[PDB]
């Protein structure tokens, strides 16, 4: 998931057999955008993953981007004052 | 809601069953988090 100058834009995936492609389901989202961070996890055939932005505002937003509930947000936040950095990861033997 | 007594625009919940109105409720945050 890569973002321009708006916000919550294109995703820029690839084929399991070949080369890449898009979704030109966008948002645009007026700007704000400070941050974006996700992880992926060892199984996975499908999207599998989780997107987190951090806006410009005392924001920051999860975005679940599973096809069914695409581009959809899920659940809100709390910041003072500005994010300039995100990090999801995995680290016992939840998603920190 | 019940902090600014309107119709519920998103009312959306907090830990502890606290439903308030979206953007109202960040505006709270910003008063006290």
């Amino acid at each position: 998931v890569i973002a321009l100058t708006g916000g919550e834009l294109v995703y820029f995936e690839m084929d399991p057999s070949g080369q890449l492609n898009e979704y030109t389901e966008r948002k645009e989202m007026s700007a704000d955008v400070v941050c974006m961070s996700l992880a992926n996890v060892p199984p996975g055939e499908q999207r599998s993953r989780f997107l987190a932005v951090g806006l410009v505002d005392n924001t920051v937003r999860i975005i679940s981007l599973d096809p069914s509930d695409c581009l959809q947000p899920l659940s809100m936040q709390a910041l003072p004052a500005q994010p300039e950095s995100l990090c999801i990861v995995e680290m016992g033997g939840f998603l920190y | 809601c019940f902090i600014c007594r309107q119709s519920f625009q998103n009312p959306v919940v907090t830990k502890c069953r606290h439903y308030f109105c979206e953007s109202c409720a960040l505006q709270h945050f910003r008063t006290t988090p």
